[PDB]
RNA sequence: GGCCUGCU
RNA sequence: AGUAGAAACAAGGCC
């Protein structure tokens, strides 16, 4: 007899055992080298899906741009980006009519937010493409570098501390004859108008790793800092709009998505009488981002912001204006090998414009030949369409408009449709009195989608009777069925620290028990395995064992020293008291009454040199990138113990010409620590104002010395010493 | 005060070049938008648009789906980092626990338990390497093991000498030296790295038998679980009883032994790579089990020599050479051992009623490699137990929601209900719930062992077709827009991986048995 | 005394003097987050990889003057080589366990008073009474429920001023809290935590967690109470219901 | 989707014989219900309960879509409604009375 | 041969 | 050689 697990589906329905079809117990695919090939392929594919448009050359950037809008209507089922302006404007108008007051309200709240938003909001972001160094750097670092360059060039309106003022300075920089940047190898280099325009309109391309569910790798993009404020405002407007649309599912979580899917299916099927047939289409959109033209987003926003202050319209329109002229950096480059001479070489992507094509294979040779005409200063113009879901929410708005355009008031026919859209994925429930009606409805829905630059993937889509469908790895079969294979990768040690890892593991087990219908015995097994892996990872074994490690000696002496050994934490080699009933309690508090007072005091000592807290945002928040989803943050319950240390940093900056960044880091951190000691609320509430550091610090020294004498340790001798030391630092700052 | 956000200068001209084709200025386009009102424009273009733009639904019937085509070529080879079906165990019957003990002394003590060593000789060559290097490496390992045996206290971790033998076997000083392009441009041979579709290979029957024997019971318990808080709630008692049942079912399973082997090997390899980055290190493959009588026991499959492991990126490769004892003659399925070099190292005598066999005892030696990501994911193989037993517990809970009572005990003891878990030439064979547990555990273990992008792609594109087939079997009038496209998407994932090809064969068999 | 003294020492050196002079208060946050350290994409892989090194964690410089450089057998506990972009020094994990067996001891009696939420959870569970498990299909319907069982009927911003006035009474600014509920909360949490020396930031964070109301969408069947939702994993399942009554009731 | 109709029941002598048959629209079998009780397992397709083993034989013709139960040497204790099933799907049952 | 780094 | 698979590793750089 030959064993075959798949035959299990002959008795258990597919959805009731779908977890077996998710090989999420092995290493996910990773990219190894350059992503330049993928970037070039994506650029060429985006440009050839809109080949029948019209070509122009921008007078500012001098780059060739392709406009397919209002182009010839498609005559085949292949992907097409020839969106029609009038059709999309009409779709938005119908969306407004079905939801009166949506645009005006959303614009009002967006106007409030834009005129009260601060610059620091831009620091709350992941890697961004700093143009000062032409590389990806943390959002805060890139923002600081750009602000420094602007201030050195004379653009100091951002000193007002307002994001709108920062954007005003950004736009004013566009009209400058010559800017100056700094490079280390420090050298001051001058950038002319066109070079700075291209550096501000460019995107950095990388390869996406840890992407499960496809054989081929893809490319993703990261924009600069000049354009992120406009993107933030536009996405704020789009989120405020989608929050008023029940057909959208992008700005919500997973459980809300399931609830809305259940509600829509029940509404569609229940209202349908015996005569009407119902069919569900589990649709995926092929080349979703490559076929969405930024000009059409400009049209949608300018229709949304009608009868609004002109400044609001301008600030919200700046973003799509820059995306329509966006450029993409090709990537890291290409690495060549010569086996005859036994050597390797790494050529940067910027040489692709001039480098001969003898080194490249046929596929890459043709890709380079096709993309060369669009190469301007080492970057390729990508006007026709978006690169990687930067305007997720606006795309969801367009999809929701398409979904609502079939409310049976615009169809003008017996058939009708509804459903749920989340960018690149949708479920469409279509009802009609007969199979011919369903066919006509789906055909018209597809045709209308093709008029908006949205394509339906026929290969990854199928239609059945309502009651069974899929949506973003959520399988609905007369009710959503748990999978538990999507969350399997999150059952190990997170990698934050000991206490954080313990709390995160127990909380993940608890949550997957609540949401993903994890069984009790399975949860106990998960707890046991997690504890085993945790002890084997942090070298913290039970203590009563003879497992020799680098940490087994101190742990054993602590074990033999303690009297009530049941109170020792698993991190210190103690027994595990966790169970299904204790999954919502931190380890420290669960073992508090069992700890010896000496060990308890040594553990939770504020003066410990290991605990370090930076800001209110990073107290008990851990960023865990979930499998098959975007990066997410979790609140984990933990007590600040000596085990809450933060791990070592990379330390490879020491071998790079960018070595002075570490000295600047140290000096900035010293100044920030001094300010915090002067202003204790610096971390919890970020200080605001327009004065400089030393003014506030010296003046508060004055006052605090005064009052702490009026009652406290200070003495006249010390108070006068502080006053004249303040005068000394004053005259020092003078010179 | 009035807020002023004025578009002017260069940024205005950019706005004039981001409009539809027949517009000249942002002012004019905004005026047109403000003056625009719906006047049935979607209908006009829908009528004018060509009718070939359609989404016609193709009915999906029993006769529609065709079997997935498998690639043809040379048979598929073995890719695992250790022997799974052909492993051999040398034991001592010590009372130490899994992590308890010192590796080298345990390995030497286990190896001294076997008598019948012979001078090693080549049996099956690597066919691409230098087998004498493997022979010399084996003899070097034996000599240095004796060298440790002589001295005072067995070191916790040993470093080996960097002889030319292991320099070749571990691929040392073979990475091309990195230079600048401006100095190497006239070299004709200079070109890109080889970037093409992997070699095509056809499925072989050895993976099927390996999976078959990976779901079989054993004479040992390969899982020694940790401690949990004493159960206080009745639901906790039910959970503990269920967990005890599953542990009794799966502990005596080759899948659990493979899990422990992989976890231990990858943990040791990662720790050695992170600690002894420069110098080659010896690590004996150790796994500790418990017999039916209850006596604890250690088992030594072989040795691993880790090489230079200066791993910077998650994809950087650390090369090692693995040696494992076995009794399976490699002269019967040579195509499964394309990358192995197999020597003859001794003879073994296992008590049998046919006098005593006095079988040969060979050494499978090969050069393999891993990476930080692969090591990390192979050291988390214990979540296969989770996956499998979560599936079984979901089955049990779903069935128990029907009858208002816990149904675990009768499922595991009466064994009345059975699920289709394989096909025999007579027909489809059904097994008890425990066999389903073991089968799912083996499937998860093999997913973790033979993981690859092909597996992910095939899994997704075949889950789609499985859902379509399930809809067909449920009488839900399923339909497709382009089924040929889906088939081509599935068939492009099957290239050379034995596991994915076996999964595709299983899918074809399921289609053949289904659709009736 | 000291604070202004390191201020003067910083202003002595030209670079830090320029940083202090030209940098305005508003930019405080930016430069504080100014770092070359990228946020890790795969934390688990490197935590499993770094812990195999010697000196894998980081600690303040003060550790060099509280913990000896080596333990009894000579295993090093800390190193004097500083981190990449900080003055902190890299140290071994043993320096943690050492601190828990011979490090300085204090009076942790006030931690229960600070971490009110967690200890209240423990007290509620310790006095809970379980019941029989009933096996029947549960119709889990998804609903918006409040998870925090100690929220004082305050929002984030609404309680943020209360938290500042409780911890940072001088940086409150214009705001003087009007609602009398906030008055009593300030009085109680002021007199209760009058000399607690854990940290201002952690105290503020835990006060925010305790007082601020927070809500999330979850699949529930029955219950719906704040105390009954924290144990939602233990009382409700796919095909079983476990009757439970927390210690509070 | 699967409908089932049982045939072949009736009044019989003890020690007599009876051939039940169930036509269907998968594993199959036969369960029975005496007037004073719930369901009793008879046969599945092979496996037979203790009370009916050696006396009764289950068989099926997949080309006729029929499962058969050949009952021999009947006892008064076999008197029940005999229900056919598929696997969730249950027939209406055929009365067998032995006396 | 001596020293530096391992997500920069 | 080996790992791996649309491009890479099989240490890097600095003296």
């Amino acid at each position: 007899m030959d064993v075959n697990p798949t035959l299990l589906f002959l008795k258990v329905p597919a959805q009731n055992a779908i977890s077996t079809t998710f090989p999420y117990t092995g290493d996910p695919p990773y990219s190894h080298g350059t992503g330049t090939g993928y970037t070039m392929d994506t650029v060429n594919r985006t440009h050839q899906y809109s080949e029948k448009g019209r070509w122009t050359t921008n007078t500012e950037t001098g780059a060739p741009q392709l406009n397919p809008i209002d182009g010839p209507l498609p005559e085949d089922n292949e992907p097409s980006g020839y969106a029609q302006t009038d059709c999309v404007l009409e779709a938005m108008a119908f969306l407004e009519e079905s939801h009166p007051g949506i645009f005006e309200n959303s614009c009002l709240e967006t106007m409030e937010v834009v005129q009260q938003t601060r610059v620091d909001k831009l620091t709350q972001g992941r890697q961004t493409y700093d143009w000062t160094l032409n590389r990806n750097q943390p959002a805060a670092t890139a923002l600081a570098n750009t602000i420094e360059v602007f201030r050195s060039n004379g653009l100091t309106a951002n000193e007002s501390g307002r994001l709108i003022d920062f954007l005003k300075d950004v736009m004013e920089s566009m009209d400058k004859e010559e800017m100056e940047i700094t490079t280390h190898f420090k050298k001051k280099q001058r950038l002319n108008k066109r070079s700075y325009l291209i550096r501000a309109l460019t995107l950095n391309t990388m390869t996406k790793d840890a992407e499960r569910g496809k054989l081929k790798r893809r490319a993703i993009a990261t924009p600069g800092m000049q354009i992120r404020g406009f993107v933030y405002f536009v996405e704020t407007l789009a989120r405020s709009i989608c929050e008023k649309l029940e057909q959208s599912g992008l700005p919500v979580g997973g459980n809300e998505k399931k609830a809305k899917l259940a509600n829509v299916v029940r509404k569609m099927m229940t209202n349908s009488q015996d005569t009407e047939l119902s069919f569900t289409i589990t649709g995926d959109n092929t080349k979703w981002n490559e076929n969405q033209n930024p000009r059409m987003f400009l049209a949608m926003i300018t229709y949304i912001t009608r009868n609004q202050p002109e400044w609001f319209r301008n600030v919200l329109s700046i973003a799509p204006i820059m995306f329509s002229n966006k450029m993409a950096r090709l990537g890291k480059g290409y690495m060549f090998e010569s086996k005859s001479m036994k050597l390797r070489t790494q050529i940067p992507a910027e040489m692709l414009a001039s480098i001969d094509l003898k080194y490249f294979n046929d596929s890459t040779r043709k890709k380079i030949e096709k993309i060369r005409p669009l190469l301007i200063d080492g970057t390729a113009s990508l006007s026709p369409g978006m690169m990687m879901g930067m305007f997720n929410m606006l795309s969801t708005v367009l999809g929701v408009s398409i979904l609502n355009l079939g409310q049976k008031r615009y169809t003008k026919t017996t058939y009708w449709w509804d459903g749920l859209q989340s960018s690149d994925d949708f479920a469409l429930i279509v009802n009609a009195p007969n199979h011919e009606g369903i066919q006509a409805g789906v055909d018209r829905f597809y045709r209308t989608c093709k008029l908006l630059g949205i394509n339906m993937s026929k290969k990854k889509s199928y239609i059945n009777r309502t009651g069974t469908f899929e949506f973003t790895s959520f399988f609905y079969r007369y009710g959503f069925v748990a999978n538990f294979s999507m969350e399997l990768p999150s059952f190990g040690v997170s990698g934050i620290n000991e206490s954080a890892d313990m709390s995160i593991g127990v909380t993940v087990i608890k949550n997957n028990m609540i949401n993903n219908d994890l069984g009790p015995a399975t949860a106990q097994m998960a707890l046991q395995l997690f504890i085993k892996d945790y002890r084997y990872t942090y070298r913290c074994h039970r203590g009563d064992t003879q497992i020799q490690t680098r940490r087994s000696f101190e742990i054993k002496k602590l074990w033999e020293q303690t009297r009530s050994k049941a109170g020792l934490l698993v991190s210190d080699g103690g027994p595990n008291l966790y169970n299904i009933r204790n999954l919502h309690i931190p380890e420290v508090c669960l073992k508090w009454e069992l700890m010896d007072e000496d060990y308890q005091g040594r553990l939770c000592n504020p003066l410990n040199p290991f605990v370090s807290h930076k800001e209110i945002e990073s107290v008990n928040n851990a960023v865990m990138m979930p499998a098959h989803g975007p990066a997410k943050n979790m609140e984990y319950d933990a007590v600040a113990t000596t085990h809450s240390w933060i791990p070592k940093r990379n330390r490879s900056i020491l071998n790079t010409s960018q070595r002075g960044i570490l000295e600047d880091e140290q000096m900035y951190q010293k100044c920030c620590n001094l300010f915090e000691k002067f202003f204790p609320s610096s971390s919890y509430r970020r200080p605001v104002g327009i004065s400089s550091m030393v003014e506030a610090m010296v003046s508060r020294a004055r006052i605090d010395a005064r009052i702490d004498f009026e009652s406290g340790r200070i003495k006249k001798e010390e108070f006068a010493e502080i006053m004249k030391i303040c005068s000394t630092i004053e005259e020092l700052r003078r010179q | 005060i009035e807020e002023r956000f004025e578009i002017t200068g260069t940024m205005r001209r950019l706005a004039d070049q981001s409009l539809p084709p027949n517009f000249s200025s942002l002012e004019n386009f905004r005026a047109y938008v403000d003056g625009f009102e719906p006047n049935g424009y979607i209908e006009g273009k829908l009528s004018q648009m060509s009718k070939e733009v359609n989404a016609r639904i193709e009915p999906f019937l029993k006769t529609t789906p065709r079997p997935l085509r498998l690639p043809d070529g040379p048979p598929c080879s073995q890719r695992s980092k250790f022997l799974l079906m052909d492993a051999l165990k040398l034991s001592i019957e010590d009372p130490s626990h899994e992590g308890e003990g010192i590796p080298l002394y345990d390995a030497i003590k286990c190896m001294r338990t076997f008598f019948g060593w012979k001078e090693p000789n080549v049996v099956k060559p690597h066919e691409k390497g230098i087998n004498p290097n493997y022979l010399l490496a084996w003899k070097q390992v034996l000599a240095e093991l004796q060298d440790i045996e002589n001295e005072e206290k067995i070191p916790k971790t040993k470093n080996m000498k960097k002889t030319s033998q292991l320099k070749w076997a571990l691929g040392e000083n073979m990475a091309p030296e990195k230079v600048d392009f401006d100095d190497c441009k006239d070299v004709s041979d200079l070109k890109q790295y080889d970037s093409d579709e992997p070699e095509l290979r056809s499925l072989a029957s050895w993976i099927q038998s390996e999976f078959n024997k990976a779901c079989e019971l054993t004479d040992s318990s390969w899982i020694e679980l940790d401690e949990i808080g004493e159960d206080v709630a009745p639901i906790e008692h039910i959970a503990s009883m269920r967990r005890n049942y599953f542990t009794a079912e799966v502990s005596h399973c080759r899948a659990t032994e493979y899990i422990m082997k992989g976890v231990y090997i990858n943990t040791a390899l990662l720790n050695a790579s992170c600690a002894a980055m420069d110098d080659f290190q010896l690590i004996p493959m150790i796994s500790k089990c418990r017999t039916k009588e209850g006596r604890r026991k250690t088992n030594l499959y072989g040795f691993i020599i880790k090489g230079r492991s200066h791993l910077r990126n998650d994809t950087d490769v650390v090369n090692f050479v693995s040696m494992e004892f076995s009794l399976t003659d490699p002269r019967l399925e040579p195509h499964k051992w394309e990358k192995y070099c197999v020597l003859e190292i001794g003879d073994m005598l296992l008590r049998s009623a046919i006098g005593q066999v006095s079988r040969p005892m060979f050494l499978y030696v090969r050069t393999n490699g891993t990476s930080k990501i692969k090591m990390k994911w192979g050291m988390e193989m214990r979540r296969c137990l989770l996956q499998s037993l979560q599936q079984i517990e979901s089955m049990i809970e779903a069935e128990s929601s029907v009858k208002e009572k816990d149904m675990t005990k009768e499922f595991f003891e009466n064994k009345s209900e059975t699920w289709p878990i394989g096909e025999s030439p007579k027909g489809v064979e059904e097994g008890s719930i425990g066999k389903v547990c073991r089968t799912l555990l083996a499937k998860s273990v093999f997913n973790s062992l033979y993981a690859s992008p092909q597996l992910e792609g095939f899994s997704a594109e075949s889950r789609k077709l499985l859902l379509i087939v399930q809809a067909l079997r449920d009488n839900l009038e399923p339909g497709t827009f382009d089924l040929g496209g889906l088939y081509e998407a599935i068939e492009e994932c099957l290239i050379n991986d034995p596991w994915v090809l076996l999964n595709a064969s299983w899918f074809n068999s399921f289609l053949t048995h289904a659709l009736r | 005394m000291e604070r202004i003294k390191e201020l003067r020492d910083l202003m002595s050196q030209s670079r830090t003097r320029e940083i202090l002079t030209k940098t305005t208060v508003d930019h405080m946050a930016i430069i504080k987050k100014y770092t070359s350290g990228r946020q890790e994409k795969n934390p688990a892989l490197r935590m499993k990889w770094m812990m195999a090194m010697k000196y894998p964690i980081t600690a303040d410089k003060r550790i060099m003057e509280m913990i000896p450089e080596r333990n009894e057998q000579g295993q090093t506990l800390w190193s004097k080589t500083n981190d990449a972009g900080s003055d902190r020094v890299m140290v071994s994990p043993l320096a943690v366990t050492w601190w828990n067996r011979n490090g300085p001891t204090t009076s942790a009696v006030h931690y229960p008073k600070i971490y009110k939420t967690y200890f209240e959870k423990v007290e509620r569970l310790k006095h809970g009474t379980f019941g029989p498990v009933h096996f029947r299909n549960q119709v889990k319907i998804r609903r918006r429920v409040d998870i925090n069982p100690g929220h004082a009927d305050l929002s984030a911003k609404e309680a943020q001023d209360v938290i500042m006035e409780v911890v940072f009474p001088n940086e409150v600014g214009a705001r003087i809290l009007t609602s009398e509920s906030q008055l009593t909360i300030t009085k109680e949490k002021k007199e209760e935590l009058q000399d607690c020396k854990i940290s201002p930031l952690m105290v503020a964070y835990m006060l925010e967690r305790e007082l601020v109301r927070k809500t999330r969408f979850l699949p529930v069947a029955g219950g719906t109470s704040s105390v009954y939702i924290e144990v939602l994993h233990l009382t409700q399942g796919t095909c079983w219901e476990q009757m439970y009554t927390p210690g509070g009731e | 989707q699967v409908q089932l109709q049982e045939s072949g029941g009736g009044l019989v002598q003890p020690g007599g014989s009876l051939r039940l048959s169930c036509a269907a629209s998968y594993a199959m079998g036969w369960y029975r219900q005496v007037p004073g009780k719930e369901r009793e397992l008879v046969a599945t397709i092979t496996n037979f309960a203790d009370s009916a083993r050696g006396r009764f034989t289950i068989s099926r013709g997949n080309a006729k879509n029929t499962v058969y139960l050949q009952m021999n040497n009947l006892k008064p204790e076999d008197t029940a409604v005999y229900y056919c099933w598929s696997r969730e799907t249950w027939g209406q049952g055929t009365q067998v009375t032995v006396s």
